[PDB]
């Protein structure tokens, strides 16, 4: 029941797998992507005395995680390093395959000491934090993230130039706190009207034999990035869908039992499949969009 | 959740004016958000208005902008849909819709729904 | 291999995927459904001295689990606390995602020493542990469990219905134990012509911000009801068709490698995909199901 | 973007998904293998002090993970057990997953100090080590493996010839050591042209009560053997299609944020299904090749 | 392990009477499930009848039901399917399946099987 | 890295002969396995002929086994194809490729390539 929309002459509509899409080319999964937006391009405060009040403890509920494949860069990202009175740590470790968020302009340290009632630290308005390319709904210790959501999208046929490199340098500066007692149309407070994205290479990245990871890049030498400040109804309305995804999304990840969810986008090929040739159609029968001539 | 009971649908002539109303019960309606879909025959909901919990932000689709004005009114617990300049196409049933925070263009997130009114419009 | 069940007017019939699905309608993925049903419905000894002697010891064969969505209502289960005579544990402790069984009435805690050759505990019989939607074939330490098997089965087209939420209280109660010395036919001595079943709500849970995770309900509060007392026959083949395809699904796991294993139905439905639009399939054949007019 | 071959009346013929393949029947998943060739049959060098001089450490590259489900008879495996100069263990312990692999002749282990400059241990020449159905990209401490390279492929449907059971138990000696200071056409040095193959083959292994994991084959009694050397063409093309696809593997791998794969045939499956009948494809068209009546 | 050995298979009128056999080798009979399973021309082997290793539950399909039985003699390491009132639909060539203690339905859970023997009914 | 420039094709009878050459650009030419190309009008690219950084090991394929050698000079940075025996299939556009000491099949593995040359023959 998650929402995805599909892009035609850079004009973003919202359907489903079960609403007939025979117009719309879906040829391969290479189609199928899904992007997370920073929640500071929708005008909320960024700073951290603002920024903390959006975070809050719960115990019962266990976290999950969700992967997307592009991102945004990011203007304010935080690090959090609290600790109980009596010493104790309040924020769960890393587990090994998450890492800090690329491409931040800022990262606000904050660490200190403060009341922790709950197990893990959920966002109070539903959105994720967002790590390296795997969206999670607690926050771990000493890990950069940033503030987002993720939305689904079905790419136009073979055009190969949505999410390429630099359409139309890297310098990231740490500051530090110290706290104690711790048809879419946009409908949000301001819209950024540019998307100044970074995704995972193109496969293809390696000619010296560059291919061996021994002699590779580093794990930050991998993404490619892009400018898409062209249009602008396009990137606000996306940015709207990513506002209304969250409730289906959160609702799928409530009802799973997987540590680490993968497989939304193969679920949603695999629907689509069983619906349009789902069997014993009829020529005239508009449920399989066949064209006799 | 709350209730709510649409009012003054009808039968219009092309480009007439005609003015809905909803009213909404319980005490915490400066809450909530209300918005307006409509069903065209043979078709699905769609929306066409919105405003928030204190007006401020009000979002409009391409088809009804700058012919459709939504308002609320605290006081008394209702909103209203001024419909100005109406056309053969506008012919749907009007729905009226409510969610806490914020306006949404997805119909799934809305919480309570009413029955709806008729309004036709005869070239 | 796994044998599969396909409902039509609340009739069973087993037939794999591979062929007798050309008039059985599959339109969607939530036509697949997997359940767990207990052991106890069918007539077995449930009391501790009796349910003990049914698992061994082992030494030199991996675990696995399975994924199961809907199951039911235990009379009876389980919670083991073993020792070895020296002080040492017997029982490996639970997974991360691992959670006691959800609906329990007696939970009989046991606690004791006794010899423990091997390095897992298994089932003398080839049945599974369940434990909340994970059916798993080794006992962990301290998490409450009930004995069962798993079938896989097609339902019918949508209805609105067959795990709804009560078509037609929680109360469990702890017993402690002290132990030292440590169309298919109905065919098991008994079957319980009643099946009070409980299953994860779909998706579509909760309103009024209730969907964040921060407000939302608990661990244990996700959950909905139901009761299919009326078909009598119908459920008894259920019991059987899934004692029946535990000996598949045993040989299946053995041969995969994966810890946590989610995609049996996905796979079933990417053979049925390939198998009947293959490639070429005949306008008037057996093979290609489209029919003219 | 990884290579796929063909097999036909024993010709290998590399072509990848895309390639207007309907003329070759796809019928199941059953059809889709990975087979783990290892290096040691084109002709490199085997001895310890050569094949030492293959593996450095580097520092910044995460691990990963592919499984294979078929491999070949290796006569020679090693086993390290490097350790710092100071008594630090230089190389990670075996995620509980890893096993050792599989039928091996002679077992080098290999023992002593020497400089550790990463945190990893990589392959200078791109290849993988294999663990047991596991292909790594980095070496685990304590685990028998063996060096090579993956390659995909489509079975002919038949009644699986291919990896059957002896088409036409062992001894693995101990020798340790000391160190301190530590159409394709085949274009290899050599190729052998008999593969001696084992693989796990899922059911038809029960008798009795067999099935049940209790009473039950250990870890190491579970695969089949088997042997092919009429042809040896096919052989020297699949040790060669082989080595070609590893650059495209390494890329995809480095893309992928998931621990461990599995889900690379069931893309190229659904990536197919897309491809053919994705959508209004014509009767008269070669796209859409079918036949009439 | 098991052999399994059909015998009085033959051409009976509609109607009429006839009763198989089944003898199996070996010297743990009583620890065996024996069942019934016959396959008509064109179509897949199916379920007859079934029983336990100690008699007691016996289980039949709905088309056979109340017309044949099955029993066992530990004694003779052989069982028996009576069959009374057949049908001109119960043409097909009848197999006898071995299995360890329990009774079951699907044919890939047997163990040992006979070659079968064929029943022809004339109308 | 490495430019590539070939040479030497054109229009000849068939039974003839043929000598292609390609020169390299840079200092590090030893270091480099060289590969002919060819790709047929309406058909994809495919492998022909190459060699080692060393010129020990040299692969050809079915269809031009025996008909064409293939020799390079490390002191001119030069690679050639000497052709003979020419057939009318064999006229498509030949393309020379660069890649690391090794020898590949799959066109997606090299890293410099030519901008091509035309061969014609004629019946
Ligand atoms: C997709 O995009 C959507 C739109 O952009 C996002 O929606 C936002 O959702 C937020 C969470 O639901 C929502 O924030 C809420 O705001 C409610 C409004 O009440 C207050 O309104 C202002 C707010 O100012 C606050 O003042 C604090 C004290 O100075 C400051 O810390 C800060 O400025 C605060 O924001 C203010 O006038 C009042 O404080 C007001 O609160 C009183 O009066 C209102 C009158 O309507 C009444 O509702 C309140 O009950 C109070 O009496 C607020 O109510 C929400 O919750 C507060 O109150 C509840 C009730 O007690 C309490 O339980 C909470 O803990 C909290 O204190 C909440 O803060 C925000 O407004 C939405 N955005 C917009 C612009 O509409 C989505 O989040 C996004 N999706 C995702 C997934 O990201
Ligand atoms: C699906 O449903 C199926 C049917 O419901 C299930 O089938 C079950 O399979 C199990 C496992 O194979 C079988 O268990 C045991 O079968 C042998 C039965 O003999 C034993 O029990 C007889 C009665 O006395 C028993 O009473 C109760 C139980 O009623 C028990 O607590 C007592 O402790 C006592 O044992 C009796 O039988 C003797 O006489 C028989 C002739 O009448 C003769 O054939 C037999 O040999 C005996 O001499 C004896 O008392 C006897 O103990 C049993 O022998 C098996 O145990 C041996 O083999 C095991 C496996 O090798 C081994 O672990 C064990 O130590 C023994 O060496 C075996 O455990 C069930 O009978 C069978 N059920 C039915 C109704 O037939 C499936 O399991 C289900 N599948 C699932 C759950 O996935
Ligand atoms: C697919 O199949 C192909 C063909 O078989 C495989 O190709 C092989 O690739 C590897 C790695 O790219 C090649 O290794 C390199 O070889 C070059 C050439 O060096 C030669 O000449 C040197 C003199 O200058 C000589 O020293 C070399 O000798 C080495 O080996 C001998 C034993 O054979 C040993 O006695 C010597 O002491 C040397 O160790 C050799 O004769 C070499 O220059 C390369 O070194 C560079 O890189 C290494 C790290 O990789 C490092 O030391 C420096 O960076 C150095 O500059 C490197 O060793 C190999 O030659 C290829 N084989 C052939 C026959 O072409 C390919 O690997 C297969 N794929 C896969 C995935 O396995
Ligand atoms: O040094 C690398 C290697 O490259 C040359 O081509 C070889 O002939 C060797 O003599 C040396």
């Amino acid at each position: 029941s998650i929402p995805l929309g599909v892009i035609h002459n850079s004009t973003l509509q919202v359907s489903d797998v079960d609403k007939l899409v025979c117009r719309d080319k879906l040829s391969s999964t290479n189609q199928l992507r899904s992007v997370g937006l920073n929640l500071e391009g929708n005008g909320v405060a960024t700073d951290v005395p603002s920024a903390t009040k959006r975070w809050g403890f719960r115990s019962g509920v266990p976290p999950k995680v969700v992967n997307y494949e592009a991102g945004e860069w990011a203007e304010n990202c935080y690090n959090l390093e609290i600790k109980k009175p009596d010493g104790s740590e309040c924020l769960p470790a890393a587990p090994d395959g998450i890492r800090g968020f690329p491409r931040c302009r800022y990262v606000h340290k904050v660490s200190g000491t403060g009341p922790c009632a709950g197990d893990f630290a959920f966002h109070k308005e539903g959105a994720f934090f967002l790590y390296d390319r795997l969206a999670s709904t607690v926050i771990y210790r000493g890990t950069t993230f940033a503030e987002g959501v993720v939305a689904f999208l079905i790419l136009p046929q073979a055009k190969k130039d949505f999410f390429s490199s630099h359409p139309l340098g890297y310098y990231s500066t740490t500051i530090r706190y110290q706290a104690t007692g711790f048809a879419i149309v946009n409908a949000q407070p301001k819209c950024n009207p540019n998307l100044h994205y970074w995704t995972t290479q193109d496969e293809g990245a390696a000619i010296g034999l560059a291919w061996i990871p021994y002699f590779g890049p580093a794990a930050e030498g991998i993404y490619i990035e892009g400018l898409m400040h062209n249009q602008d109804g396009l990137i606000c309305g996306l940015r709207q869908l990513a506002n209304e995804t969250t409730q289906a999304l959160q609702l799928f990840l409530r009802a799973t039992t997987e540590l680490r969810t993968f497989s939304i986008l193969n679920r949603k090929a695999i629907d689509f499949l069983l619906q349009r040739w789902g069997g014993t159609c009829h020529i005239l029968g508009p449920d399989c969009c066949i064209e006799p001539h | 959740q709350v209730q709510l009971q649409e009012s003054g649908g009808g039968v219009v002539q092309a480009g007439g004016s005609l003015r809905l109303s909803c009213s909404a019960s319980g005490r915490t309606f400066s809450n909530y958000a209300m918005a307006w879909f409509r069903q065209a025959p043979g078709k699905d909901r769609e929306f066409a208005a919105g405003i928030n919990y204190n007006g401020e932000r009000t979002a409009y689709a391409d088809s009804v902008k700058g012919r459709f004005t939504i308002s609320r009114d605290d006081a008394k617990n209702t909103v209203y849909l001024q419909m100005n300049s109406l056309k053969p196409e506008d012919t749907a049933v009007y729905s009226c819709a409510a969610r806490p925070w914020s306006i949404a263009n997805l119909a799934y997130t809305y919480d309570s729904w009413g029955q709806g009114t008729q309004v036709t419009v005869s070239s």
